[PDB]
């Protein structure tokens, strides 16, 4: 009656501390049984999904009791790139919001965070390069997001197998960016 | 008509700026891809302006803009090969008759005849990414995840190997009318309906099913701290 | 409720009991992950808590 | 087609099961109006049902299922009249040619041919409450906060005593979609629309004045704990 | 310079332990001036929507500093009846979110909460003399409004000029009304 | 940024100065309500959280 582990087997190279790409393999398979559950992915972005799997077959019982059918899944992905795009221009996002939807982006089996980060209305990305892209183009010195920020968020998308696919928008859609970078945007005679 | 347009694409400063500013992305995004944009360029502003009409003619471009954007887009797409990064543009690259490297994701947007795009864009050789339908920013009353959910996104015209091509797509959720206050409501779960679909077989398509596992789902991301909206009356717990 | 509905799935009706203090998500003794693998260790403990919170 | 159709309106018991209720209603809500609802009962349970069938002959209502409708909201009506208490009714009541005492609101909430409704209705010598253009639960891409603050409501047939009779109107945020997850950013500020025509001089209508004070109300909500969506792009603060 | 008071003056009976009702006067008036400030008001609903409007008057300026133009306001509302329906039969609001919802009420002036409290979905009102409605017509017994919870929404809404007007929907839209009054419904041959 | 729009509104150019701890809401001396007043009493320490938070 009691499943005192699962355990994880990666069968390959883990990838561990690599970032996840288009070709990553996701694939595994979950042998729930007593008394050792196992969960076998050729690479840790399997082994990942497969967790968020394992989760949604555990229910509490109408008296509270912990219970989970015996069972037998194979799994992998129909495309590879499976996105969400969001818009941190037109509104600023803060950081906190961007690791919540990573989160429900891991519990959806979602592997790509299509990153629209600048455009007309703002310029949030701090360059460390062009420091006046974002000292001028951000809507305020609190609506940017720092090399740290950015760090941060690609590490939380990391852990749960979700690549950050960043775009910087043009020609077009750059209004914010002739702010700091002067002679950069085409002046209208109009 | 505005005050300011589109990146100035005749000028070397622009390229010396963009080498150097994706330089420094090429570092910080590990990523092997960089979408590079190329959505919705205005040419009015080119149009008026005298220098771009004298560098038009300098290249023989005539009255056609799409010959500047696409020498601006090339010229990007090089520097985004030279520091040995993929890229990703939206369809009017690619439309606007663009020479696109061997690799060179294209993502089809424009809901007007989008699969005639995915076809025209596979047939060509390309890999693509679709999002035409699945914009959650146009938000609508009732059951919108089903429609979503109903796509099948391989029902366009091709062979095998253009299908092969197909390589997934994106939710999009653009932000002109989206901040902290309404993003996750507004994106779960009627984007864990795109999701499935991403990820599932193709046959899984059985609606009643769909709804059932979909709020008994909605309702984990909810106990898991995602304020995800309900599909329809009901509670949770 | 599975979601995304896996490729796919074989179940019994054979119900089995988890006890949350006995309980634990490791490494299989054949795995080429182990301990140092960062990425596997934070996803074991925060799936924990999903499991059971 | 269901299982159970809508209350009982033959028997004693239910009417008796009402009056006990309401009375506890005027009780507990101490407002000197109980809105008794009245809107989209469905015949056909009426119809297929033997009892009724019977009840429908013995006092001449033929195959006219609005007299049975009438006969059994004049019930309830009297009930509210008799524990001193005012009444309001949606708009089906009064088109459905029940008896109304005079004092009773009607409530017009379909959206096709409202001023007409609002015509009708007051011509009739019926105070009214406007809810139909105002319907925020049914969503919509963009800056609809426009056209509910666009809402002339007065602008229907009728002579000036008419217009006096027009007492306002409410913002409807009907449940089937919303809960706790989202309710909020629903509802505010697209409700504040309703709530400057409903309050504010009729010409205050000026488009751009009215974007310049809402973002920055909205930006005050906000401030107070109240999570109101955005307008379009911006930022607070 | 200094505002260092805010007299509130009504002028009438106040009708500060009354509820509103559609007669009641909400009209007033704002004169802003140094050193005491006057906001005027036949009644205490009067003085209510002034109290708003003088927030509203408020700003800091760019150095952080609270000011506030002299100036006067003559203020009453178009229409009396100025409502917002809220619907929890098709899902239950928490108590809170209704109280939030009376707060933002207030700031736009609204004054009439429109609750339809029941539908055919769920029976949420417990009432005394028929507790077996909302008992078996619930969506569960922590998706219910007790006695004390319907007192405090009418009592937060009194103190902000708010009348709560409960709707009692019948016939139709009454499922959830026959699980506890039986023989209620009319029983369908289909 | 008023909202709603009041029926009339007059302002000078004269800006006046608020100082948080030394701004009360008060009675008239003239007013039929006073400190037994739960209503106005609440309302005036709700918004002097307001004006000031
Ligand atoms: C998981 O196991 C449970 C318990 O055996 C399955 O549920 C029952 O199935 C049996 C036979 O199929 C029925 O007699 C019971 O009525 C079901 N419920 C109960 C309370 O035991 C459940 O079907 C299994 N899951 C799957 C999908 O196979
Ligand atoms: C509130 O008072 C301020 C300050 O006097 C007004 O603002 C200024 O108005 C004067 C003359 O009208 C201008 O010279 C200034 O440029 C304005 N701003 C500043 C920084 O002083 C403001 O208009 C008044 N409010 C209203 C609506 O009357
Ligand atoms: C690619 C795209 N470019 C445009 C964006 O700038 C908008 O934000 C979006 C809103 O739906 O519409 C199209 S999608
Ligand atoms: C009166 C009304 N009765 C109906 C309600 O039961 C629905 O919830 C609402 C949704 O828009 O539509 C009409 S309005």
């Amino acid at each position: 009656t009691q499943v005192q582990q699962l355990l994880v087997s990666i069968t390959l190279q883990s990838e561990c501390d690599a970032f996840p790409n288009i070709s990553s393999d996701e694939s595994y398979t979950l042998l729930v049984k007593e008394p050792v559950a196992v969960l076998k992915a050729n690479r840790v972005w399997g082994a990942l999904r497969g967790l968020e799997t394992f989760s949604q077959l555990v229910y509490q019982d109408s008296y509270g009791t912990f219970t989970i059918n015996e069972s037998t899944i194979i799994d992998s992905p129909r495309f590879s790139h499976r996105g969400i795009l969001i818009d941190t221009s037109r509104h600023y996002l803060p950081v906190k919001i961007i690791l919540k939807t990573l989160d429900a982006m891991a519990f959806n089996k979602f592997n790509v965070l299509h990153w629209h980060i600048v455009d007309d209305q703002s310029f949030p990305y701090q360059s460390i390069t062009f420091p006046e892209l974002s000292n001028k183009g951000s809507y305020s010195l609190s609506h940017v997001y720092t090399p740290n920020d950015v760090r941060m968020v690609i590490e939380y998308a990391r852990l749960r197998g979700i690549r950050v696919l960043p775009e910087f928008d043009t020609p077009g859609h750059t209004l914010s960016w002739g702010k700091g970078q002067k002679d950069l945007l085409t002046p209208c005679y109009s | 008509l505005d005050s300011f347009g589109p990146i100035n694409p005749t000028l070397n400063t622009t390229y010396s700026f963009l080498t150097t500013f994706f330089k420094e992305i090429s570092e910080v995004f590990p990523d092997q891809f960089i979408h590079l944009g190329g959505d919705e360029v205005e040419f009015k502003c080119w149009e008026s302006n005298p220098k771009i009409q004298d560098f038009m003619r300098q290249k023989g471009f005539g009255t056609d803009f799409k010959k500047l954007e696409s020498f601006y887009i090339q010229k990007v797409l090089d520097i985004i090969a030279t520091i040995n990064k993929g890229s990703i543009v939206w369809q009017e690259v690619f439309d606007d008759k663009a020479k696109l490297a061997p690799g060179t994701i294209v993502e089809v947007w424009k809901d007007s005849a989008y699969p005639e795009e995915l076809s025209r864009v596979t047939a060509s050789g390309f890999p693509v990414i679709l999002s035409a339908p699945w914009y959650l920013d146009l938000i609508s009353y009732g059951q919108d995840w089903r429609k979503y959910y109903k796509v099948e996104p391989l029902d366009f015209g091709g062979t095998q190997k253009q299908k092969q091509l197909f390589i997934g797509g994106e939710a999009c959720l653009w932000g002109e009318y989206v901040d902290a206050t309404n993003l996750t409501p507004r994106l779960w779960p009627r984007a864990s309906a795109v999701g499935e679909r991403l990820w599932s077989s193709k046959d899984v398509r059985d609606m009643d099913d769909a709804y059932d596992r979909l709020t008994r789902h909605r309702c984990r991301m909810v106990e898991r701290g995602i304020a995800a909206q309900p599909l329809y009356a009901g509670y949770c717990n | 409720a599975l979601w995304p509905l896996p490729l796919s799935v074989k179940m019994t009706p054979n119900l089995l009991h988890l006890a949350p203090e006995n309980f634990y998500i490791s490494h299989s003794p054949n795995s080429t992950a182990g301990p140092s693998c960062t990425l596997l260790e934070e996803a074991f403990r925060r799936y924990h808590g999903y499991i059971f919170g």
